[PDB]
């Protein structure tokens, strides 16, 4: 029969979950570039 | 609430102001429904006039018992002191 | 003179953008266009019914933060002063005073509203 | 999938993501609208012996 | 020659407004993954002159309940204090170079209240109520730090001279020294101007347009250019605190390109907040600019007062 | 079988908390948010341009309705009433009798086009295929009764989009 | 049309008052042109306002009836009245200020070139005036809306219907029953 | 015939409870009147109260009166709460409607209605 | 003429500037109401078009009836209509709002918004597509754009 089938392999795996890439510096290190902003403005 | 013939004046008054009441036929002793021929609404909405002008609430188990103008004054006078 | 000149022109060119809209158009008007708006139905009473201000408190406390606001002002031109230390003290101290003022606004829960 | 690989890189460091493996415009990945004819299978009661409908 | 000076002005600010509408409905269509207008003229370029011929030319619909000196007074009054917003910004020579005019900003600032205010009690609606006082839920919140944020910028300045403002930052950029002043007078400009995410007077969806949910076309028109011109006025007014640029006296179209372009970027990032964020509910406004921002605003206050004794840094008021 | 949203106890050592306190303070997931907004700032945008464009479509929509003929120029159409009973929102009028050949055709065939829900159940209950519910959704008018077809509405449709109908059921019957 | 169609059904309605009219809506927007003009206080000229459902419903009674062709009607209200009572009775429904003035024949014809200087839909005109200033003529050989079966409603119990429109905030919340009816003749 | 009542015994605390409905009516119809801003009279509206309390004037079961009370308390909670509008209002004054025919020689004329 | 020619090319600015700017109202009853949502989505799109929503009616010029019309909001939409400054136009949208739809038979359906306000342009289907919607918005353009206004003024 010709139906609507799937493939001979089956489908490829499907993701389904969460992905957020944690990007970003860390705390000490953005506190760090916004007070070098603050001495650097200030000198 | 000084004399109880100003209050019988007043409760005439308010009787021939409403429109179906004769007021020749219209006396201290006359029955509203067998002699004036008025239905009960006609006398609910007379009460409900007596309440708008002396100013007081009325219930209904003894505004069912006001049939003629004396009973009228009799329970206004007994509602007031005088 | 030349502010006065710019406050009547900013007035007049505001005043000849209403005049045109009222004039330009076809007005037909009948009363139900001009009834008011209450999402389609008929309003429930009027509108100048009190609206409750739940935010008293912060609306009167408003005006005492308000007036901090013209005793602090002066503050870069009393940086020119030859009596500097008296000048810090005195800076610092109303920025105290407003935030004492502030923090038992905080803990004696005005900041939040009622109901 | 037309844009240059100035705006790619940027567009992948805004999203912080991989999209252009996952695109959400379609292209040339899709089934193709005319269709080779279909012959679809019959129910198992298309038998033309021990057919009765009681059982 | 003042009064083409004063044309040459306004009316460019007027068309620079009804090009926003376009440039805002443009960048939050594809910020928002479609396209804007592009139809009307070639990419979009003539929708702003449609929304400008149809509003003048709608019917413009007094209602009957409303209070119709008021009602008429606010969009005049809207109108008026959006143009003469612009007369003190240094432009790099400002139209009327005045020696107190962040106090005529800021002064004009809390006038500008009052048209959204009267228009929110005129207009005899229920809703316009509602919008009338969420306005002045927002403004007792950000009129307490845009005085004070405002204040501690200019203790490193000196005087309140917008002119001034330049010679201030001819080394260095002022953000620099004050960028938690600077990042929460930018809050306090969002939550000004009634732009997303402090909306809250055109609270589309508490309410149905707020305080201007009566004023049909031709009356509505002067709230929208007033709310535009107001927010072009207002990153005009961010980037000369912050971002003045350099500025040869021989040659003041650099200068004039540069706070251009850096306007239009902040102008931009409007669009790009507004396009972005949901929106608060009034009270968390006012539980921000009262309980999160005012603390530390009045922190940076002392800070700002203390440091420029601190380093000899106190600046010069001529 | 079931997983906690939002059951996630922090951690509260002096390096996440310092983490958090820089997130609450220097405002790092609204810089996440602006960030994904500006990556839909460079994408090409899925606006279509109609009406030069036209949105895709499928075979099997279902649009005006038409009836059809068979090869021979002869209408399909024998007057035996299942479109109009089967019809869910009884939009069919049918009325019948032998023409002047004595074959069974309508002489009222009307569909209601305001009350008609669009569900094909008409072009599934015809044994001969003569209603069709056909490809063309753009016949908007402006007034009402000109969304009452009659029966010289509908053949004229039959005629004017049969080289269409034609390809679609040649495509579509086999799952049929 | 009388002589070139024999059985045509001419109808007079006397002065049409209703929603989208020119007869209560032009009594009532002259509030703040300046004072309401009128020629002898307007006490000299009569008139009897029809209401245009009573008309309405005559031009359908004359479509019903065959006994209705070729007759020549005159619709008319019950009630008739002088103009200055008319415009009492007007601005008392509408609760508006009210300092009428004697403008002669001097200057209130040309009032009209004063005030259609415009090409527009014209405010007033002289044909208005010599209109509003025209008394209604009675005709009682005429049929009316008595002779088509018609009851003719007057003008108080619709005049609130008409002019709720023009007041302005203060007494939209009052009644019919607040203000006294307008004197007849 | 020993069925259950809904709030009346007998016939006397059932028109009690009409009485009482006609007073809270009476009491209604110039409040309807002024919030409205209807164009009808009180005179008018009371009038089409007793018209409306007089429609069922032929019922003599008790249960039918509670239910009738109940369901005029219903219409005054909708007028009182302002959730009918003008119209919900002015549907009991049919006003767009023709004057229906009663004899029988206009009913013979127009149609086949008994 | 030269002042018909003056008039004819008003005519032409102030229909261009109505149909070039049409906004609609927001505006939905049922499941129209989803698939104008799918006629402002980004396939579609109606703020090409210079088609946007404002939510007063006050200040909108289009009212897509998109849904069913029941009778507990016949006087609802005509205060909502009525509220509507002119010009205002009346897209009918889906077989509801149309002639009563798969619900005409029903006891509280107003059978067709025509019966409660005027009906500028009716887009059938149940629901329309969002392309047969915005093909009903184009085509209220093109009868907008044949408007003869000052030109009838002038000639009358
Ligand atoms: C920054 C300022 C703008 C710089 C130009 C720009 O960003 O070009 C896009 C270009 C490539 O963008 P893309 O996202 O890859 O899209 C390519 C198209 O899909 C491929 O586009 P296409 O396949 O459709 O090719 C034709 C297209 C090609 O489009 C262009 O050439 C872009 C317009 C150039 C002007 O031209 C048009 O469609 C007609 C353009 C009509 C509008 C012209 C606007 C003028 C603005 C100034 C006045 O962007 C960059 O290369 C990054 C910015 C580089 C800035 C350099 C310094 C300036
Ligand atoms: C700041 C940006 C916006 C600037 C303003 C807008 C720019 C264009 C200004 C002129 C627009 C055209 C006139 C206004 C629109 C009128 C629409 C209208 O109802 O027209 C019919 C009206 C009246 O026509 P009517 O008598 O058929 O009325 C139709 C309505 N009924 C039947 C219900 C009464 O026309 C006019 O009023 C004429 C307008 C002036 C003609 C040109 C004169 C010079 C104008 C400059
Ligand atoms: C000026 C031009 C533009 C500049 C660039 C701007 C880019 C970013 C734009 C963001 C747009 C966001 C739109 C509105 C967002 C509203 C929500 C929000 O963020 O609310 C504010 C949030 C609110 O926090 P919250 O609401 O999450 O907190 C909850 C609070 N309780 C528990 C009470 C309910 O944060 C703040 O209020 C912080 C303000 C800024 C802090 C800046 C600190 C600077 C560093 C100081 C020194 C620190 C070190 C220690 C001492 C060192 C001394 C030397
Ligand atoms: C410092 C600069 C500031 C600029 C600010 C504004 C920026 C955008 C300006 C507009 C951009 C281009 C717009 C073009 C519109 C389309 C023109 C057109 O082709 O219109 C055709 C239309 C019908 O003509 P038809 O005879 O049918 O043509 C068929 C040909 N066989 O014919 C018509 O519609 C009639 C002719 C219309 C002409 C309109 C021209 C544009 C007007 C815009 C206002 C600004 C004017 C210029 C200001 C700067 C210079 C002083
Ligand atoms: C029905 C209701 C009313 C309807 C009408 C409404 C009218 C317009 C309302 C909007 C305008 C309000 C203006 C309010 C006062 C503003 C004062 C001002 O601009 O001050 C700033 C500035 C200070 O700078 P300075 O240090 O003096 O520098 C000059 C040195 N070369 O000052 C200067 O530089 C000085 C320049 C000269 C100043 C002249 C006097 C000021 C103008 C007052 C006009 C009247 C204001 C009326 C306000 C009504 C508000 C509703
Ligand atoms: C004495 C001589 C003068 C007499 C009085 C003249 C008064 C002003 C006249 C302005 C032009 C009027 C004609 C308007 C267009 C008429 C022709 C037409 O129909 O053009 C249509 C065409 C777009 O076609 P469309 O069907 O919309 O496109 C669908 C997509 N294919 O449209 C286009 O291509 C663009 C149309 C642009 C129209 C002109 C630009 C706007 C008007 C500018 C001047 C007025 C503005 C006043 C101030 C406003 C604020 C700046
Ligand atoms: C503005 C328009 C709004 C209209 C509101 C209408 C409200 C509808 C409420 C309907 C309630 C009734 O009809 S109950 C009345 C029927 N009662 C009976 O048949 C029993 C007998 N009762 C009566 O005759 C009543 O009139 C009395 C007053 C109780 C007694 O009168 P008779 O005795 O002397
Ligand atoms: S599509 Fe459905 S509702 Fe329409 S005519 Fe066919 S059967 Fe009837
Ligand atoms: S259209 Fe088909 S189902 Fe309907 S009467 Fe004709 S042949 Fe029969
Ligand atoms: S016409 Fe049909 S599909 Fe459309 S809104 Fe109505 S019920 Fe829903």
């Amino acid at each position: 029969v010709k139906q609507d089938m799937p493939p001979v392999g089956g489908y490829g795996p499907i993701d389904y979950k969460r992905n957020l890439p944690r990007r970003g510096l860390s705390g000490y290190s953005m506190f760090a570039v916004g007070i070098g902003a603050l001495l650097f403005g200030y000198w | 609430p000084l004399t109880l013939e100003g209050i019988k004046d007043r409760v005439l008054y308010v009787l021939k102001l409403y429109d179906k009441i004769d007021p020749e036929k219209l006396s201290v002793n006359s029955h509203f429904m067998k002699d004036l021929g008025l239905d009960s609404l006609d006398q609910v909405e007379i009460i409900m006039a007596m309440e708008d002008e002396f100013g007081f609430e009325i219930p209904d188990i003894d505004a069912e018992k006001l049939m003629c103008p004396q009973e009228i004054v009799d329970y206004i006078a007994d509602k007031k002191d005088v | 003179m030349n502010l006065m000149i710019t406050l009547l022109t900013n007035f007049t060119l505001a005043t000849l953008l209403v005049t045109i809209a009222f004039w330009l158009p076809q007005l037909n008007v009948y009363s139900e266009k001009t009834s008011p708006y209450e999402c389609g139905f008929d309003p429930m009473g009027s509108a100048r019914l009190p609206f409750s201000m739940k935010f008293f408190l912060v609306a009167i406390t408003f005006l005492l933060f308000d007036l901090e606001i013209a005793l602090l002002l002066p503050l870069p031109w009393a940086s020119q002063t030859t009596n500097l230390n008296t000048m810090l003290t005195m800076a610092l101290l109303l920025i105290f005073l407003l935030a004492v003022s502030l923090a038992y606004e905080w803990t004696q829960k005005g900041l939040e509203w009622t109901e | 999938a037309s844009a240059t690989r100035l705006i790619q890189g940027l567009r992948n460091w805004a999203s912080g993501r991989d999209l252009q493996a996952k695109l959400q415009l379609r292209y040339q990945e899709i089934s193709k609208r005319t269709q080779p004819p279909p012959k679809l299978p019959v129910g198992p009661s298309h038998r033309l012996s021990n057919n009765y409908y009681c059982a | 020659m003042f009064m083409i000076n004063v044309l040459t002005l306004i009316i460019p600010i007027l068309l620079a407004v009804a090009f926003l509408t376009l440039v805002e409905r443009k960048v939050l269509g594809y910020m928002q993954f479609r396209k804007g207008p592009n139809v009307v003229g070639p990419y979009g370029l003539l929708q702003p002159i449609a929304d400008a011929i149809k509003l003048f030319i709608k019917e413009p619909l007094r209602p009957a309940t409303s209070s119709i000196s008021m009602f008429i007074l606010a969009p005049i009054l809207a109108l008026t204090l959006a143009l003469t917003m612009w007369i003190p910004l240094p432009m790099p020579y400002p139209l009327i170079n005045m020696n107190l005019g962040v106090l005529f900003m800021l002064a004009m600032s809390s006038l500008a209240v009052y048209s959204i205010l009267w228009s929110g009690w005129a207009s005899n609606s229920k809703y316009a109520l509602i919008g009338a006082l969420r306005a002045v839920a927002q403004t007792i919140s950000y009129e307490v730090t845009l005085a004070i944020i405002l204040l501690s910028v200019l203790l490193m300045n000196g005087s309140f001279t917008l002119s001034t403002l330049i010679i201030t930052q001819e080394q260095v950029w002022l953000i620099f020294p004050a960028w938690p002043l600077a990042m929460m007078w930018f809050i306090s400009t969002l939550a000004e101007t009634n732009r997303a995410p402090f909306d809250l007077t055109e609270g589309e969806s508490e309410l149905v347009s707020g305080f201007n949910v009566e004023y049909a076309a031709g009356p509505f028109a002067l709230f929208f250019m007033a709310e535009y011109a107001n927010i072009i006025m207002m990153n005009i007014f961010t980037t000369t605190l912050f971002l003045g640029a350099f500025h040869n006296p021989y040659m003041p179209e650099l200068y004039t390109i540069n706070f251009t372009i850096k306007s239009l970027l902040l102008s931009i990032t409007f669009l790009w907040i507004r396009a972005s964020y949901p929106r608060f509910r009034y009270d968390q406004l006012m539980h921000l600019l009262w309980k999160n921002f005012l603390p530390l605003t009045l922190a940076l206050c002392m800070w700002h007062v203390s440091l420029p004794i601190l380093l000899s840094s106190i600046p010069p008021q001529t | 079988t079931y997983k906690y949203v939002n059951l996630r106890e922090p951690s509260m050592d002096m390096k996440s908390v310092t983490d958090r306190a820089a997130q609450t303070l220097l405002w790092t997931e609204l810089i996440r948010g602006l960030g994904m907004t500006l990556s839909y700032l460079f994408r090409e945008p899925a606006t279509i341009n109609y009406p030069f464009e036209k949105g895709p479509l499928s075979p099997r929509f279902r649009g005006e309705h038409a009836l059809r003929r068979y090869p021979s120029g002869e209408e399909r159409c024998i007057a035996c009433k299942l479109c109009e009973a089967v019809c869910p929102a009884q939009a069919i009028t049918i009325e019948a009798e032998p023409r002047a050949d004595g074959s069974r055709r309508t002489t009222r065939y009307d569909i209601d086009m305001t009350k008609c829900i669009y569900c094909g159940f008409c072009q599934e209950a015809c044994p001969v295929d003569a209603i069709v519910e056909g490809p063309n959704f753009e016949f908007s008018t402006e007034t009402h009764e000109e969304l009452l077809y009659n029966k010289e509405k509908l053949l004229n449709n039959g005629d004017k989009w049969e080289a269409e109908i034609a390809a679609n059921i040649q495509a579509d019957y086999l799952y049929r | 049309v009388r002589e070139t169609f024999p059985e045509a059904t001419i109808i007079k309605p006397a002065d049409i008052f209703g929603r989208e009219d020119r007869f209560l809506n032009y009594f009532a927007n002259i509030r703040w042109f300046g004072g309401v003009p009128l020629i002898s206080l307007g006490k000299k000229t009569v008139k009897q306002p029809v209401y245009i459902v009573d008309v309405t419903k005559g031009i359908i009674n004359a479509i019903k009836d065959p006994d209705a062709r070729g007759k020549t009607f005159a619709f008319v209200g019950p009630n008739r009245y002088l103009l200055f009572d008319l415009v009492q009775y007007v601005f008392a429904v509408a609760h508006r200020p009210f300092l009428p003035y004697p403008m002669p024949h001097f200057a209130y014809r040309w009032i009209g070139r004063l005030f259609e200087i415009s090409p527009f839909e014209p405010w007033t005109t002289r044909d208005k005036v010599e209109r509003i200033h025209t008394t209604d003529r009675t005709l009682p050989h005429l049929p009316g809306l008595e002779d088509l079966g018609v009851q003719a409603t007057p003008l108080e119990l619709k005049a609130i219907e008409v002019l709720r429109r023009h007041r302005t905030y203060r007494w939209l919340s009052s009644e019919i029953e607040d203000v006294q009816p307008a004197k007849t003749v | 015939t020993s069925v259950k009542p809904i709030f009346s015994r007998d016939m006397n605390e059932a028109k009690r409870r009409v009485r009482e409905l006609y007073r809270a009516w009476y009491r209604e119809v110039p409040n309807t009147v002024h919030l409205f801003q209807l164009d009808i009279s009180v005179k008018q509206g009371r009038d089409k109260v007793r018209e409306m309390f007089k429609k069922n004037a032929h019922v003599t079961d008790p249960r039918v009166v509670d239910l009738l009370v109940i369901k005029g308390k219903m219409e005054l909670e909708e007028t009182i709460n302002v959730w009918k509008q003008r119209t919900h209002v002015m549907r009991f004054f049919h006003e767009t409607e023709a004057p229906r025919p009663k004899d029988f020689l206009s009913k013979f004329y127009v149609g086949h209605d008994p | 003429s030269r002042g018909e020619y003056v008039v004819a090319k008003l005519d032409d600015l102030i229909n261009w500037a109505r149909r070039s700017s049409l906004w609609p109202m927001t505006f939905g009853l049922a499941c129209c109401a989803v698939e104008m949502m799918h006629m402002a989505a980004p396939r579609y799109d109606m703020d090409r078009f210079g088609v946007v929503f404002r939510a007063s009616p006050r200040q909108s010029d289009v009212m897509i009836v998109a849904g069913t019309l029941t009778n507990k909001m016949a006087p609802a939409l005509r205060k909502v209509y009525d509220q509507m400054p002119e010009p205002r136009y009346v897209v009918s949208m889906g077989s509801c709002a149309n002639g009563g739809g798969y619900y005409h038979y029903s006891y509280s359906v107003v059978r067709g918004c025509d019966r409660i306000v005027p009906v500028d342009i009716y887009v059938p289907g149940c629901p329309p597509t969002a392309e047969a919607l915005l093909y009903g918005i184009l085509q209220l353009q093109k009868k907008i754009k044949r408007e003869k206004r000052l030109r009838i003024w002038y000639r009358r």
